């Protein structure tokens, strides 16, 4: 088949907010993962369970590219067993996560003069989320100015999840 | 932010020949963060390339864009009569968004052509109206790099001299004309007025006089 529409996800004409993150499914296509891990346009590329170079060998039933937009310093929150506002009340990865987290600076794309507030996050919640949960019921705006420091600038992020079903495999590498 | 500097400024080539334009950036931009444009005289511009290496909807394959980082290229492999225009690179990477200065793809397959030089004194009508303008015409020449000098008697006039820039023709030679605005007093108190031209060597001269 054709290439898996990684392009469409990894770079869409602007992304969605973190609290109401995007849950895009990728199936029935040939997936070259080298196109991704060979690129130096990322300031973050971490993997869990499996090595990203080995994925060209491997087949999966489905592949889910969860994507969102967060602040700066919080990129390390996007991980298993982590703590913080985002890992608690917005987006949480499981302790036994089998996938890869990729992020990059988007100050040029998602900051405005006087601030770009249309990006939000959940501040208050009575308890913490379960792995891969989204609440959509209170909240707080980020407010990205281009004049900010590295830690306070917007970072678009995508997380790949590889599904291991006892069902026909549709997403394989070269 | 970012400053853009194309090169060269002008490119004199023939229908059939190959034409390549570079575009230099002050800061880095990824591959998929650049576009190229064409502008024919007296028209809204036209998109050619986007994402540095993606052709626009229905662009011929003779047009090909490329490059990376801060150095980018646009190649027209088989120039046509329609490929004459000003060509602008334009970066989309960071904010602000910026445009390049613009490079003129000039049509040379023409040899060195000396201009026809003709001269016209003020209309008696204009003189009655208390003003005196002289017109010195230079047309059908190549290339568009030229100079003109005015003479009150045997002495050069300095101010009141405004000239129309290289107005390119359909036969792709050029045309330019100079205006000299004076008073009726000054026009009448000098025995003769001259117009000197130097185009690629030869210094030609023409003359008029109040009879």
């Amino acid at each position: 088949t054709n290439l898996c529409p990684f392009g469409e996800v990894f770079n869409a004409t602007r992304f969605a907010s973190v609290y109401a993150w995007n849950r895009k499914r990728i199936s029935n296509c040939v997936a070259d993962y080298s196109v991704l891990y060979n690129s130096a346009s990322f300031s973050t590329f971490k993997c869990y369970g499996v090595s990203p170079t080995k994925l060209n060998d491997l087949c999966f039933t489905n592949v889910y590219a969860d994507s969102f937009v967060i602040r700066g310093d919080e990129v390390r929150q996007i991980a298993p067993g982590q703590t913080g506002k985002i890992a608690d009340y917005n987006y949480k990865l499981p302790d036994d996560f089998t996938g890869c987290v990729i992020a990059w600076n988007s100050n040029n794309l998602d900051s405005k003069v006087g601030g770009n507030y249309n990006y939000l996050y959940r501040l208050f919640r009575k308890s913490n989320l379960k792995p891969f949960e989204r609440d959509i019921s209170p909240l707080q705006s980020y407010g990205f100015q281009p004049t900010n420091g590295v830690g306070y600038q917007p970072y678009r992020v995508v997380v790949l999840s590889f599904e291991l079903l006892h069902a026909p495999a549709t997403v394989c590498g070269p | 932010e970012i400053v853009l500097t194309q090169s060269p400024g002008t490119l004199s080539l023939s229908p059939g020949e190959r034409a390549t334009l570079s575009c230099r950036a002050s800061q880095s931009v990824g591959n998929i963060y650049l576009a190229w444009y064409q502008q024919k005289p007296g028209q809204a511009p036209r998109l050619l390339i986007y994402g540095a290496s993606t052709r626009a909807t229905g662009i011929p394959d003779r047009f090909s864009g490329s490059g990376s980082g801060t150095d980018f290229t646009l190649t027209i492999s088989r120039l046509e009569p329609e490929d004459f225009a000003v060509y602008y690179c334009q970066q989309y990477g960071d904010s602000l968004w910026t445009f390049g200065q613009g490079t003129k793809v000039e049509i040379k397959g023409q040899p060195k052509a000396n201009p026809t030089v003709t001269l016209f004194p003020p209309s008696s009508e204009e003189l009655q109206a208390n003003k005196a303008t002289l017109v010195c015409l230079i047309d059908n020449f190549y290339p568009g790099a030229v100079t003109v000098a005015w003479k009150a008697d045997g002495s050069p006039v300095k101010a009141g001299v405004e000239t129309t820039k290289p107005s390119k023709q359909s036969n792709n030679k050029y045309a330019a004309s100079s205006y000299l605005s004076l008073t009726p007093e000054q026009w009448k108190s000098h025995r003769s007025y001259s117009c000197q031209v130097t185009h690629e060597g030869s210094t030609v001269e023409k003359t008029v006089a109040p009879t």
